[PDB]
């Protein structure tokens, strides 16, 4: 369950967390995949959806190599293939407050570099055998082309560049220059190419080089420097090069015993080897890319080390794409004429040339004095300066250290004894204030996020540059475009937006104080709109998701939350018969009533089938029923005829949890039961002659209990609200699982 | 009316 981890093995999977189902909000993770020095991080996004946003400042993935930096969101990553630079590969995920989608499942590979991107340093002593393997068979050659890139550090008059022994260990095909310069070996003869290219030619600047035979007619080809040339060897028609042998990199050549200090000094690069001659029109269509038809470049033809194998030859960043790089340099120098001038104006011009000498765009945007001390002589100063350089528009520290310490002469009497050049820190990830998140972000870039809960609008904080002394800082967050939760002014038109918005921040860990501040919010949501179903969906799902929370959390909330649900069942509109809003610790229900055929009336909450959630019954007493109300036939009997037309419906709620029903006056006696609720109006019908059969089942079991039936007085504790006896006497069918109340009031 | 059972 950790999504700031360091993946290691060759090959793996990891996904967003909860996936396939929804993120969490205000995750922050950092997956980051090393493979050992010869290798890469190849990763492949086996499926991706996140939250959309324009500059995907909502919920975002960065995937961070050596050289790049690229942010994603929505569906736009979901097909990729992305690949690392070096050995390091870091997945970022970051996703804010309110809002998710399904995430992301990602495999990682270790791959190798390929060998196209090497050159081969061959050696001098020999029990270090650079051959092709032994997944490659080499056939019966009768005609063949090889070609090559070589480039040589060393001369020597005797050097192999390549050796074909074979399964007995003589040599039967080599390339070495001899006695007599460069001469194929091949059988047992020897085909000198010395007229086409010689030892003169082992530069250190890498060139391509082919060399043809075939049996037939004897003919040598050498392709070199983009001229082909032919020779016939006529002692070559002799031999044939027989299978299985072992082919290597410098190796044996023409000698007996020994390759022991018998090899070239240097380097080679794409070695490939072919079944036939080429002709120079098909030498001229060739590529280096093109795959050798017997042995090839490429890795799984080849034992090769890695100790001899070198390398050579809107905005999409989540950190932001500014203008200008900033750097900070702390310059040592020595001024010999310390009374005359003043050498920061020389120093600056200076610094401001001599990155125009190497057509950079660096220049000094402050200097100043930091430390001046006198040495032997008095009119010398050694004085050590802190300076500002400024990158203008493009896309290294040590290079820009090197171009000033090859240039120490400032002025006259004025040498540079000591420069460090630092890249300018970015502002770190920062949360100011609390669900403000701020990414990392290079200098004089602005971030925008979302302001906290509703999203309508942005809130920007911009990474500045302390131009003191050169270090970066977080300048103080523009909020001013943002709006509370309570200072937003509810309408019929913006209802369900807002009540959409605060279901999404009640899923999460809230503090006590902001708990009762959504719960104030939906009080005038739910006085002020008219309700159907689908706001009183999410206005349920609110106060079901506060019925999870803390018992301290609730406790200064749940009046205002008792009461917004009461008179959001008065409220609702619907169309059938009876309708049913369900969350997970909260069903409420209406139904209508006929006040002519009125008989009496059974209502019912209970669980189903492998469901989560609690229904209503508004029939009958469902089976295993957590809670029962049965209305009497004369409940409407002692009720005025002003009364009995404001009689429409039948309430009902249930109330799975128990923590908005907290009574610190109850003597020590704890609620353990479910709370059901019903009414069938804006009033209460009190004083009935016949009772209401109200059945709850307990929440634990309690052999021979002393239960109290009670109910929800409003009225109690300074208009506050408490449990009252008053009305309530227990039935007779009351067993340790459940308790039977006959009240007197509905 | 809410209704619940103290024990
Ligand atoms: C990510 O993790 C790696 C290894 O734990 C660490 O070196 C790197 O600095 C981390 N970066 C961030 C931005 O968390
Ligand atoms: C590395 O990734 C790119 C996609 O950007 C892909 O085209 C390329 O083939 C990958 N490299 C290898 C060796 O497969
Ligand atoms: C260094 O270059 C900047 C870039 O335009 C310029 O404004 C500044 O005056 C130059 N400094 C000196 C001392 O000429
Ligand atoms: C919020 O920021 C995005 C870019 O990140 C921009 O497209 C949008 O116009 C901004 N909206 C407001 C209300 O500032
Ligand atoms: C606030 O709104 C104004 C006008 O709509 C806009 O110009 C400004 O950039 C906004 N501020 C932020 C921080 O988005
Ligand atoms: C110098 O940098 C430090 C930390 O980098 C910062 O706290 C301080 O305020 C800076 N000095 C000035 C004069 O701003
Ligand atoms: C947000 O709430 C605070 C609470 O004291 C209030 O003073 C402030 O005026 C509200 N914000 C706005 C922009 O009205
Ligand atoms: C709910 O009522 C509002 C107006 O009170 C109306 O605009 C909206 O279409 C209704 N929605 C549904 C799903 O009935
Ligand atoms: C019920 O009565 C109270 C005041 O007695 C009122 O605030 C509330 O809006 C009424 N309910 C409906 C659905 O009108
Ligand atoms: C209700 O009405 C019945 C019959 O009409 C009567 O006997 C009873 O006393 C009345 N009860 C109250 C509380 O009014
Ligand atoms: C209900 O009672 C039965 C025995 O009559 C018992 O097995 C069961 O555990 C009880 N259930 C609860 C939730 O107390
Ligand atoms: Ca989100």
């Amino acid at each position: 369950t950790s999504c700031n981890v360091v993946l290691t093995d060759s090959q793996g999977s990891f996904t967003s967390p909860c996936y396939p189902n929804d993120y969490p909000p205000s995750q922050s993770c950092n997956w980051t995949i090393q493979a050992p020095a010869g290798f890469i991080v190849q990763i492949t996004f086996l499926d991706f959806e996140l939250e959309e946003a324009q500059g995907c400042i909502y919920d975002r993935v960065v995937v961070k190599t050596g050289t790049s930096d690229a942010k994603f969101c929505g569906l736009t990553a979901n097909g990729l293939t992305l690949n690392s630079t070096g050995n390091v590969m870091e997945v970022f995920f970051n996703s804010d407050f309110s809002v998710q989608k399904k995430g992301f499942h990602i495999s990682y590979k270790q791959v190798a570099v390929t060998l196209r991107n090497q050159k081969v340093t061959m050696p001098k002593s020999s029990k270090t055998i650079l051959r092709v393997s032994n997944s490659i068979s080499i056939p019966v050659l009768t005609a063949f082309t090889v070609c090559f890139e070589i480039a040589r550090t060393a001369q020597k008059a005797t050097e192999t560049i390549f050796t074909l022994s074979d399964a007995a260990g003589t040599s039967i095909l080599a390339f070495e220059k001899t006695s007599n310069g460069m001469e194929l070996f091949i059988g047992a003869s020897y085909c000198s190419v010395d007229n086409f290219l010689t030892s003169s030619d082992i530069t250190a600047t890498m060139k391509p080089l082919c060399l043809t035979w075939t049996k037939s007619s004897g003919l040598i080809g050498v392709y070199f420097e983009g001229h082909y040339f032919s020779s016939i060897c006529s002692a070559s028609q002799i031999y044939t090069l027989q299978s299985g042998g072992l082919l290597q990199i410098a190796g044996k050549g023409s000698s007996s015993v020994s390759v022991d200090d018998q090899n070239l000094d240097g380097f080679i690069y794409n070695f490939r080897l072919w079944d036939h001659a080429m002709l120079s029109s098909e030498l001229s269509a060739l590529t280096c890319d093109t795959v050798g038809n017997v042995v090839d470049w490429d890795h799984s033809y080849w034992t090769i080390p890695g100790s001899s194998t070198q390398t050579d030859s809107g905005c999409a960043s989540g950190l932001g794409c500014p203008e200008d790089i900033f750097y900070r340099s702390t310059l040592v120098v020595t001024d010999e004429q310390t009374p005359d001038r003043d050498a920061t104006a020389i120093i600056s011009q200076w610094l401001n040339q001599t990155f125009q000498n190497w057509m950079y765009r660096v220049y000094v945007d402050g200097i100043s004095l930091q430390l001046i001390t006198v040495l032997s002589r008095i009119t010398t100063t050694r004085q050590i300066y802190l300076a500002l350089l400024v990158y203008k528009n493009t896309t290294a520290e040590v290079e820009i250290e090197s171009m000033l310490r090859s240039a120490p002469a400032i002025g006259n009497g004025l040498t540079l004894d000591s420069v460090t050049v630092n890249l300018m820190e970015n502002c770190q990830a920062d949360e100011f204030p609390v669900h403000y998140r701020w990414p990392e972000s290079r200098p004089t870039v602005t971030q925008y996020v979302p302001c906290f809960p509703y999203k309508d609008r942005n809130a920007s904080r911009t990474c500045m540059i302390n131009r003191d002394n050169y270090t970066s800082f977080w300048a103080l967050p523009d909020r001013g475009n943002c709006t509370n939760i309570t200072s937003i002014t509810v309408s019929q038109e913006n209802a369900m937006d807002v009540a959409v918005q605060l279901a999404d921040i009640s899923n999460n860990g809230l503090s006590k104080e902001e708990l009762t501040q959504v719960v104030t919010k939906v009080m005038e949501l739910v006085n002020i709109a008219k309700i159907n179903a689908t706001l009183a969906s999410t206005v349920v799902t609110i106060i079901s998701n506060v019925m999870v929370s803390s018992e301290d959390a609730q406790k200064d909330a749940s009046e205002t939350a008792l009461k917004a649900v009461d008179e959001l069942v008065q409220k609702i509109e619907f169309d059938g018969p009876s309708l049913t809003i369900s969350s997970k610790n909260l069903v409420v229900g209406v139904s209508a009533l006929d006040t002519t055929n009125f008989n009496g009336s059974t209502l019912s909450a209970f669980i189903a089938t492998n469901t989560t959630d609690p229904q209503i019954d508004f029939d009958s007493e469902a089976h295993n029923a957590l809670a029962v109300v049965t209305l009497p036939p004369t409940l409407l009997q002692n009720l005025s005829l002003s009364q009995i037309e404001k009689v429409s419906r039948i309430n009902f709620m249930f109330f799975g949890r128990t923590g908005l029903f907290q009574d610190h006056q109850n003597n020590g006696l704890t609620l353990n039961s479910y709370v059901v609720a019903s009414s069938v109006g804006n009033f209460t019908i009190k004083n009935l002659q016949d009772p209401v059969r109200i059945e709850i089942a307990h929440l634990e079991y309690q052999k021979d209990p002393n239960p109290q039936c009670v109910f929800w007085d409003f009225n109690l504790q300074n208009y506050s609200g408490g449990w009252n006896s008053d009305g309530c006497k227990v039935g007779s069918d009351s067993n340790s699982n459940r308790t039977v109340c006959l009240c007197n009031h509905l | 009316t809410h209704f619940g059972i103290l024990m």
